[PDB]
C-alpha cells in the first residue's frame, strides 16, 4: 500500500501546515489555492487506493465472505473519501465566513478554524488505520 | 378517484419533546375507516370526514413521516401527502450568530452562522413568524464535518421584524432535532435622522465607575438601541420625552469592568417602526487600569512656564505601546491620542502645547494602550500640574 | 508611604520588562543600561523610604518598646535593599556569562535567568509586604 | 614567650559527613596540658610534645574553628592559629561547567559557573590535586542573590591536568558544606599536528545507526579526546598502533538519537602529555528523521535526460525551512546544503547540475532543516533516480 500511503502523507502534512494557521496560511486560504491542492492530494490517494485494491484483487486465490470483505473496503474507502472532503468544505467555509465579516479574520475565528481542524484529522487518522486493517485482511 | 385525504398536525408538525400533539386527517363525506401509517412503521399510529390521531406525549418514536388514507365503500383512497412530525426537545442547544453585525443596512444582505462544538449534524434555520420549510443546509450541502452551517439571510426588508432560532439533526434520524438556539434579532437600519449618544460619567473611565449611556433624538423617537460594536445582542430601552419632541433614553450599564469599554452607537425607532435610524456617533469607552504596564508624563521645558513659551508634555514608557493617550482634569472631550515613537530606549509621544495661554493650565494624565484592544488602557501617570504665567 | 511606595512600583516595573527579556532587553542587558536605570530606581526608593521614617518618628507619640520596633524597621529596610542589590548583581552575572561565552547567548542561559529573576522577585515582595505592616505598627 | 602552637587535621580540614577525624597540636617538650577550644564553644573538644583530638564521626556540631594552647610551668601559651574543620557531606551537590568549552587554548583563560537551584548559598571551587585555600566568591562577592558564581580559571598551562569539583555553604553556618559536585578536567589544547576524524557510517544518520567515530594520527599519539561543541564533558579512548607510527581510536558512539546530533572534533596527546593536540577538522553529524516536515525531489527538465543537458535538481518545501541537502546513494562526501529561496508557494533550492555528465547518474534524495539546530534534518525525500544517456 506504499503508493496510496504515501500519498496520503503528503495530504497529511499540508493539512498540518494548515493546522498552524500562519500569516502565509491566512492569506492563502482567502484565495483557494490551499484547497485546490488539498483537492489534488485528496484525488491522488483515492486513485491510488483503488489501484491498489484492484492489484489486490488480482492476488486473491468463500464467496459470500469474499463479498463481505470487498463491502467492507468499499465502506472503508469512502469514509477516508468524506473525511477529507469534509477538511476541504470546512476550509471553503472559512473562506465564506472572512468574507461575510467583510475580510477580517478575528483570532475566535481561527481559534475555531483550528479545533475543527483537529477534530476532523482525528477521524481520518482512525479511518486510515482501520482502512490499512481492511487492506492486510484481504 | 375520490378526493386524495389531506393531513395536518395542531399544534404544529414542529412538537418539543413531551409536548402533546394530534394529528388530523380529511376524506371525503362518506368514509368509512380512517388509517393513519408511518413511513418505516406499518402499525397504524393511534387508531365522518374529520378523523384524529392523538399522542399523549411526543416521544423519539412518534417522530416520523406520516401518511393517511380512507377506506371507501368503493375501495381504498390514495395515500395522503407526507407530514414530518418532529420532536425538537432533544440535543444540546447550537450557537446562532450574525456576520457582520447584528445591525444590517436595509434591504442589505448577511450571513447567519449556525454551529456546534461536535461534528455530524445538519443545521435548520427557522425565522420566527413565517411559516416556512424549514430552511436545510443540504439545500447549499457542503463537505464540512457538521460542526457549523452558514445560512445567508436577506434581502432585509423593514417591513417586519426578522427573528431567527436554529436545530440541527443527525442524518439517521431526520426528525428529531435539537434544543431551539437563543433567538437573533436583526435590525434594519436606514435613512432616518440619526440620533446623540452622550456619555454621563468622563472620558476614561476607572473599574467602578457607573457608566450611563444616555441616547438622544429630536425627530421624536420611541424606541433606542445600543450596540457596542462585536456583541451578538444589542439592548432596548424606551424613549421618554422629558421635553415635546426631545426624546431620551438612559442606558445604564452599570459597574465597569473589561466588558463595557468599546465602540457603542445607538439607533432610533417607533413602536410601529420596525426600521431603525442611522446610527449615531460612535462613543468610545476607554478603560482604565486593565494594563499593569506603567507610563510617565513628564513637561518639557517645565511643569512650572510663563505664557508664550513652547512646553511640550512627554508621555513616554519602556513598553512598546502601540498609542499614548493625555487627559485635562476637568476637560469633557476625548482623550488625546497620538502613536508611540522610540527615541532613547522609551517609546514617547510628545504632546506639543506652543504657545502656551492661560488656559493650557491644569493637571494632566497619560495613558497607554495596544492596537489588539485600543479601548483598554493603562493605569493613569503620576498627575502633572502645568503652571502658566501671565 | 506613598512616595517610597511609588518609587518601589517603578522598580517593579522595569523589572517585569527585563522579566520579558525580549531582543530588546536581551542587547540593553549587555550594555549596562537596564542595571544603571535598576540602581537609580532603588536609590530612589531608599532614599524615600528613610524620609518617610525620619517624618513619622517626629509623629511619634515605652522606651524598649519603641527601640524593638525601630530596630524591626530598620531590618526590614535592609532586606529589601539586600533584594534589589541581588537582582541588580544577576543581571551583572548575566552579562558576563554571555561574554565568558564570547558573546553568545543561548535560550538555556536565558531560562535560567528568567527563573532566578522570578525567585528574586518573589523575595522582594514578601519584604515589601512586611516592611508596609511595620511601618503601620510603627 | 614559648613557641606558639601549632594546628593540624589528618587526613585533612575537608572531612565528610561521617568520616573519622584527627586533630593534632604540637607544643613546647616540656608542656603539661594541651586544651582545644573552638569558637562559639566553650568546652574544649574531647581531651609531650604531641597531643591528639579524634572525633569518631564528623558530625554538623563539630564543624568549626579550633584553637589550641599548651599549659607550661611558667604560664599558658599563645592560642594557636585557627583550623576550620569543615563537614562537606551535607547540602544536595551543585552543578559546575565550562564557559565557554572545557577545551581552552594553552595560557588561556576561562571561566567556571558554579550553580545550585535554590538560593542563599556562598559557592567555592576547589581544585583536584591542589593543596589551596577553598576559593570562595566572597573575595569577589556580589548581590546576586546566592543561585550561581562565576570563578575565572586561568592561565591555563599544561604542566599538570585541571581538575575542579564545587561547594557550597550557607552564611550562617560557614563550615558546614554541600556535597561535592561532579569534577571537571579542563584540557589545555595546543599547536601540535592536528589529528585526522573520519565517520564510518555515512553523511546522514538514520535513527538507530550505530555511529563510529575513528579519530587517527600520524605523529603517534597515545591517547584521544572527543569533544561534541556543546557538552560539558569528552570521551576518551587509548590510541592503539595497527600500524608504527600511526595510531587510532574507534569512539563507538552506539546507536544514535537526537544527541548524537552535532559537530565532533578530536585531539591527541601521550600518557605523559598533558597538553593536547590542536584540534581535528570538525565532522558534523546529520540526523535524519527528526523533523516530520517533508520535503520534495524534482529534476527539472527530467529524471530522464542526455548527457550535454542542464538539469536542476528542486528540493522545495511548504515549510519554511532554512536550508536543504542533497545526497546522492553512495557518495561519502558531506551532502550539498543550501539555503531557502520562497517561490511559489513553496520554499526551494536549486541543485545545478549543468552540463550533466555519464558520473551524475544515480539516486538522489534531499532533506531538509532548520538553524535552530543544523545537525537534525528531516526525514528522506522519494529518491529521484537521474538516468543520463552518452
Amino acid at each position: 500500500g506504499q503508493r496510496w500511503e504515501l500519498a496520503l502523507g503528503r495530504f497529511w502534512d499540508y493539512l498540518r501546515w494548515v493546522q498552524t494557521l500562519s500569516e502565509q496560511v491566512q492569506e492563502e486560504l482567502l484565495s483557494s489555492q490551499v484547497t485546490q491542492e488539498l483537492r489534488a492530494l485528496m484525488d491522488e490517494t483515492m486513485k491510488e487506493l483503488k489501484a491498489y485494491k484492484s492489484e489486490l484483487e488480482e492476488q486473491l486465490t468463500a464467496e459470500e465472505t469474499r463479498a463481505r470483505l470487498s463491502k467492507e473496503l468499499q465502506a472503508a474507502q469512502a469514509r477516508l473519501g468524506a473525511d477529507m472532503e469534509d477538511v476541504r468544505g470546512r476550509l471553503v467555509q472559512y473562506r465564506g465566513e472572512v468574507q461575510a465579516m467583510l475580510g477580517q479574520s478575528t483570532e475566535e475565528l481561527r481559534v475555531r478554524l483550528a479545533s475543527h481542524l483537529r477534530k476532523l484529522r482525528k477521524r481520518l487518522l482512525r479511518d486510515a488505520d482501520d482502512l490499512q486493517k481492511r487492506l492486510a485482511v484481504y | 378517484p375520490f378526493p386524495k385525504p389531506t393531513l395536518w398536525a395542531e399544534p404544529g408538525s414542529v412538537i418539543s419533546w413531551g409536548s402533546p400533539v394530534t394529528i388530523w386527517c380529511q376524506g371525503s363525506l362518506e368514509a368509512q375507516e380512517y388509517r393513519l401509517d408511518k413511513e418505516g412503521s406499518p402499525e397504524p399510529l393511534d387508531r365522518k370526514n374529520k378523523a384524529r390521531f392523538s399522542i399523549p406525549s411526543m416521544t423519539e418514536h412518534h417522530a416520523g413521516r406520516y401518511r393517511c388514507h380512507y377506506y371507501s365503500s368503493a375501495g381504498w383512497s390514495e395515500p395522503s401527502d407526507p407530514l414530518e412530525l418532529v420532536m425538537t426537545g432533544f440535543y444540546n442547544k447550537p450557537t446562532l450568530s450574525a456576520l457582520p453585525s447584528p445591525v444590517v443596512a436595509s434591504g442589505g444582505n448577511m450571513t447567519l452562522r449556525c454551529g456546534s462544538q461536535k461534528g455530524y449534524h445538519h443545521f435548520v434555520l427557522m425565522k420566527e413568524g413565517e411559516h416556512q420549510l424549514p430552511r436545510t443546509l443540504d439545500s447549499q450541502q457542503l463537505h464540512s464535518g457538521g460542526f457549523q452551517a452558514l445560512f445567508p439571510v436577506g434581502p432585509v426588508n423593514p417591513s417586519h421584524r426578522w427573528r431567527f432560532t436554529c436545530y440541527y439533526y443527525y442524518m439517521n434520524t431526520p426528525q428529531v432535532w435539537s434544543h431551539p438556539s437563543d433567538p437573533l434579532e436583526i435590525l434594519p437600519s436606514g435613512v432616518s435622522r440619526k440620533p446623540s449618544l452622550l456619555t454621563l460619567q468622563g472620558p476614561v473611565l476607572a473599574p467602578g465607575q457607573s457608566l450611563t449611556l444616555q441616547c438622544g433624538s429630536d425627530v421624536g423617537y420611541d424606541r433606542f438601541v445600543l450596540y457596542k460594536e462585536g456583541e451578538r445582542d444589542f439592548l432596548q430601552r424606551p424613549g421618554q420625552q422629558p421635553q415635546a419632541g426631545l426624546s431620551q433614553a438612559n442606558f445604564t450599564l452599570g459597574p465597569v469592568s473589561r466588558s463595557h469599554g468599546g465602540q457603542y452607537r445607538c439607533y432610533g425607532a417607533h413602536n410601529l417602526s420596525s426600521e431603525w435610524s442611522a446610527p449615531s456617533d460612535p462613543l468610545n469607552i476607554l478603560m482604565a487600569g486593565q494594563i499593569y504596564d506603567t507610563v510617565s508624563l513628564s513637561a518639557q521645558p517645565g511643569p512650572t512656564v510663563a505664557s508664550g513659551e513652547n512646553v511640550t508634555l512627554l508621555c513616554q514608557s519602556w513598553w512598546q505601546f502601540d498609542t499614548f493617550l493625555l487627559t485635562k482634569e476637568g476637560a469633557a472631550h476625548p482623550p488625546l491620542r497620538l502613536r508611540s515613537m522610540y527615541g532613547a530606549h522609551k517609546y514617547q509621544a510628545e504632546f506639543p502645547m506652543s504657545p502656551v495661554t492661560s488656559a493650557h493650565a491644569g493637571t494632566y494624565r497619560c495613558y497607554g494602550s495596544y492596537s489588539s484592544n485600543p479601548h483598554l488602557l493603562s493605569f493613569p501617570s503620576e498627575p502633572l500640574e502645568l503652571m502658566v504665567s501671565g
